[PDB]
Parts: C-alpha cells; sequence; structure tokens
C-alpha cells in the first residue's frame, strides 16, 4: 500500500499541511488495513516500514520525528485495561483528527501568538517555513504594520520563489547579502527563522548559513528567535559545532578534476548553539526556556 | 597654580597653557625696551588663542560637515561647547533637520542648560535622565559623547555616564564618535575609575530636586546626624577605547587607536 506513495501524491499543493501530520495520516492509513487488534503483527511492522522510509529518504529530516511521535501516541492509547475494540476504534480515529488539530494550532498560531512584529520591527527571516508565511499574511490581514527583510537565497534560486510569494500581499521588500550580513544590522530589528528540525540540545536544524547569523545576533543583542509548527522535534543531538546526522557531505573537500564543475557542492545545512532562544513559538501555548528538553524527558520517562 | 589646585582640580589643556607660558617667558630677554615687549607678546598670545582654539573648532566643524549626511538625529551629554556650536550652525547657518536629543544628570543641570540654550536659539530638543537611555533607541542613527580630557592610551577621561551612554552605543548598532581640540591631548596616561577622582562637596542631591538655590526645612540633612551615613559621589569617569573609533583635531583625521601620533609633530 506504502507510506512512500502517498508522500509522492502530495507535491505542488500542500502549504496548509504541516509535516508529520500528512506523514501521521498516512501511517494512519497504512495501519487501518491489515487488522490493527494485535501487537505482534502490527507494531514491528510499522517500525521496518519506517525503517524502509527512512532508508528511502533522499534530503527529509522530519518524518523520523514524526513517526516516533506517532509511536509515542501509540503508547499512551493502551493503557485504560478494558477492551482490545475500542481502543483500536480510537486509534483508527485519531490521524484526520490529528490532521485538523494541526489546522487548529495553525490559527492559533496565527491570531494570538503574532506579537512580535506589531510597532514596524523590521523582520530578519531566511530559510522558507510554511508557518512563517501564514504569519505573515494573517499579520497583513490584520493591518498589524510591518516591513519584511530576507536574504538572497542562491543554492537552488528559492529567493526569486520567497520574492513572489512576498507580491501576492503587495508590500515592498529587499534584497540582502549573507557576506554582507555584518554591514547591514543597522535599521533591522530581530532575526526571526524558519527551519527543519528543533534539536535535542536546543540549537536549531537550519539551512545554508546560520551560525554567522547567530554570531552577529549574539554582537548586536538583538534577540533570535524561532517561528515554526512546533511538532518537528528530531531524535538528533548536535554534540558539537559541526557534527550531525546529514543529507550530504560535511563541507565537502573537492579534488582538482575538471574545468569549473567540483564547487557548486554548498554546505545547504548548519546549525547554531543552544544559547540562542530568546522565544520559540508553540502551539502548546508560549512556552520556550527549557521547553524542548522537558517535552523530551516527558516522551522517553527520563 | 597652588590656588587653582586648593579650589579645585584643573585640566590638561590649562597645563599645556601654562607651558606655553612659561616657555613663552624663557624666549623674550629682559634686555629688551619694556613697552615695545609685551605689545608683540600680547598679540601673540591673542594669535595663540586665535589659532589653537577658534581655528581648532573651525576646522571641528568642517570635518563635520564633509563626514555628516544629509540631515541628522543627532544625540550628547553634557555642556560640550563646540558641539553646542556645531549644532547651532547646522540649525541656523547651513539650515538643515535637528532632531538633537540631550541627556542628563542629578548633580549637574548642564544638559538642562544646554536644551535652555537650544530652545533659545529655535531647535527641537529631547530631554533625558538616568533612569532609562534606550526609550528613545529602541531610532537613535548618529552620536557624539561629552569630552574634556584624552590620554596617550587611546582612552578619554571624561563627565559622569558617557561610558554607559557608550556601552549601549556598542551594544545596540552603532558605535560613538568625539572630535577634539589639538591641544587637548596629553602624555599622560590611567585606565580606571579609580586612578584619579574629582570630586565636589555632597550637597547637590540633598535638596529635593527642582532648582539650585531653595533652603527647604524636610529631613533630608544626614552626614553626620544619625548612627553612621555617607553620601559619597562622583564626576569624572573613565570612557572606553574599542567604541570610540573617532577623533577629529587641528590635524583633520585618524583614530583613537593613533594614541598619540600627532604628539611628534604638535
Amino acid at each position: 500500500f506504502n507510506i512512500t506513495e502517498t508522500y509522492l501524491r502530495f507535491l505542488e499543493e500542500d502549504t496548509e499541511m504541516t509535516m508529520p501530520i500528512a506523514a501521521i495520516e498516512a501511517l494512519v492509513t497504512l495501519l487501518r488495513i491489515k487488522t490493527p487488534e494485535t501487537a505482534a503483527e502490527m507494531i514491528n511492522t510499522i517500525k521496518s516500514s519506517t525503517e524502509e522510509l527512512i532508508k528511502s529518504i533522499p534530503n527529509s529530516v522530519s518524518l523520523r520525528a514524526g513517526c516516533d511521535i506517532f509511536m509515542r501516541f501509540v503508547l499512551r492509547n493502551l493503557h485504560l485495561y478494558g477492551d482490545w475494540e475500542n481502543c483500536k476504534q480510537h486509534l483508527i480515529e485519531n490521524g484526520q483528527l490529528f490532521v485538523s488539530r494541526a489546522k487548529k494550532s495553525r490559527n492559533k498560531i496565527a491570531e494570538i501568538g503574532v506579537d512580535f512584529i506589531a510597532d514596524d520591527d523590521i523582520i530578519l527571516v531566511h530559510g522558507y517555513s510554511r508557518a512563517v508565511f501564514s504569519l505573515l499574511n494573517h499579520a497583513a490581514n490584520k493591518f498589524i504594520r510591518f516591513r519584511c527583510v530576507v536574504t538572497e537565497s542562491r543554492p537552488s534560486k528559492q529567493g526569486n520563489q520567497l520574492y513572489t510569494l512576498l507580491e501576492q500581499k503587495g508590500i515592498p521588500v529587499t534584497l540582502i547579502v549573507d557576506s554582507a550580513v555584518g554591514a547591514v544590522i543597522d535599521k533591522v530589528d530581530k532575526v526571526f527563522v524558519g527551519a527543519e528540525g528543533v534539536a535535542e540540545s536546543g540549537g536549531i536544524i537550519n539551512l545554508v548559513g546560520t551560525y554567522s547569523v547567530g554570531v552577529l545576533a549574539h554582537n548586536a543583542r538583538k534577540p533570535f528567535y524561532v517561528v515554526t509548527e512546533s511538532h518537528k522535534f528530531v531524535r538528533m543531538f548536535p554534540l558539537s559545532s559541526d557534527d550531525l546526522p546529514m543529507a550530504g557531505p560535511p563541507l565537502d573537500f573537492t579534488r582538482r578534476t575538471d574545468d569549473l564543475e567540483d564547487a557548486l557542492r554548498g554546505p545547504t545545512i548548519d546549525y547554531t548553539a543552544q544559547e540562542y532562544i530568546t522565544a520559540l513559538i508553540t502551539d502548546l501555548g508560549v512556552l520556550t526556556p527549557s521547553a524542548v528538553s522537558e517535552e523530551l524527558i516527558k516522551m522517553w520517562y527520563d | 597654580i597652588d590656588l587653582l589646585k586648593k579650589a579645585r582640580p584643573l585640566s590638561v589643556t590649562m597645563g599645556n597653557a601654562i607651558r606655553w607660558l612659561k616657555q613663552e617667558i624663557s624666549l623674550i630677554d629682559p634686555s629688551t625696551p619694556d613697552k615695545a615687549a609685551k605689545k608683540d607678546l600680547c598679540e601673540k598670545i591673542g594669535q595663540f588663542a586665535k589659532e589653537k582654539i577658534e581655528l581648532a573648532d573651525q576646522l571641528i566643524i568642517d570635518n563635520a560637515s564633509t563626514q555628516i549626511e544629509e540631515s541628522t538625529t543627532i544625540v550628547t551629554y553634557g555642556s560640550s561647547k563646540v558641539l553646542t556650536e556645531l549644532l547651532l550652525h547646522n540649525a541656523i547657518s547651513l539650515k538643515k533637520n535637528i532632531k538633537v536629543i540631550v541627556v542628563d544628570s542629578r548633580p549637574l543641570f548642564e544638559g538642562r542648560k544646554m536644551a535652555e540654550t537650544l530652545r533659545n536659539a529655535g531647535v527641537n530638543v529631547m530631554y533625558a535622565l538616568i533612569t532609562s537611555l534606550d526609550t528613545i533607541f529602541n531610532d537613535v542613527d548618529y552620536v557624539f559623547l561629552g569630552a574634556h580630557s584624552i590620554l596617550s592610551n587611546g582612552f578619554l577621561y571624561s563627565r559622569a555616564g558617557t561610558a554607559m551612554l557608550a556601552m549601549s552605543a556598542k551594544r545596540r548598532n552603532i558605535p560613538v564618535l568625539v572630535c577634539c581640540e589639538s591641544l587637548k591631548f596629553s602624555q599622560r596616561v590611567q585606565l580606571d575609575s579609580v586612578t584619579f577622582n574629582e570630586l565636589a562637596d555632597p550637597n547637590d542631591l540633598v535638596n529635593i530636586d527642582y532648582e539650585n538655590p531653595v533652603e527647604r526645612r524636610g529631613n533630608k540633612g544626614a552626614l553626620l546626624n544619625q548612627f553612621i551615613k555617607e553620601r559619597k559621589f562622583e564626576k569624572k569617569k573613565l570612557a572606553m577605547e574599542n567604541k570610540p573609533k573617532g577623533n577629529k583635531i587641528g590635524g583633520k583625521k585618524g583614530s583613537e587607536g593613533e594614541s598619540k601620533d600627532a604628539s611628534n609633530e604638535e
């Protein structure tokens, strides 16, 4: 039946779906075919499927996290010590429901937790996240005065895309160079983030250049922030400043081989430390200081 | 000089002036006609005054002119007369927008006086106190600091919470710059607010705010009356080095990192 097929199914639309929410739904669908009463024929098989999915990955991180979340939910489900049927039914139900809840969470984020850009505080944003854009659009809707700042994305020309998505609203924006990042910290207020995953240590699993940005923020004491749909805590620990589970090579040292070729392999995933989160926008209420760690503890009961 | 010392400690500029006077005295021989002598001596003194002060000020102004952008928001502290003059010039002579912000402390009403003067000339002023500074910053674009004396370290020996302001500037967006006279520099050096402290009587905060001469009945006035109480203060503090990058004198351009580059040339 495949989760991979389901994943393939959604491509051009989305924007509304939220990472694991779709993956979780797919998993649920996979489950509700091959008898969800038994535990020996089921949990192990699910795990195997997840492993297969992991193996099959080109460049995607949060899937694992989603799977883990699903597993946790499943574990939580069977503790009532009554009957196998009701619990099974509940399990079957909880996928579409979960998806629905995601939308609610997004709505909450967009109406309640949007009081960080209000007094024309110029926002420094890089890394395309859907939640960020939702926040932007709903700020425009509320008329809550604002200005936008985006550093040019040029590994695969997502910058242009971002610019286009900003033209829909109809508000002036500017191009920024990521080497001349030290040149402009003057009028732009704070640095906000759209990323790929939330770390076990505390920092953020993000794209091409972030550590430098973080450093600059620290120098300027203009607080660093992360804007996300809050269920992307990937089971990964960045123990050092340059060591992680990565989709590609870590700063690939290439040999002088051909003419104008082996250089375009830019390190398109990078990390910054735990002592940077002044606030993180979470759908379970605005909670940050050591929240991710707490969540992890709650999950692994340690 | 001794009398002056007894009254209140003096500045480096004054010392320099004294030295110059001594040199002049050494120069003119006593065998010359007396009437003829001081006729020329006075002229020479006048010339010196014109050059090492007014001309220096002019030079400072011209430096500011080339450097300062098309209309600027300006922040200052104290009673830095040269800077006030420059501000006035900007307002009235060359004619540009002057959103000038002045900060002031409790013991001295220098800032207030400056503000008053600006008002009298017709300037839009923003008045500030100790409790907060950042309230106007978090907007503030270009800042000049209060000046008194410079050392051969690259540091500054200046008035009140200027150091705090400098620190704030360093933290938030942009560094600070100070313009001075070419005869302000010393060859003596220090690096803390414990080295040499400039003191007056602890009485500026005894009177409950408002005006200076009041004479009131209340509660304040316990220097020795109650069970052990001390009400001490400071006037001059240490301004830092890494933050005031700019220094402009009679030699036009340079950095405070070049702490005694002009001392050989003079």
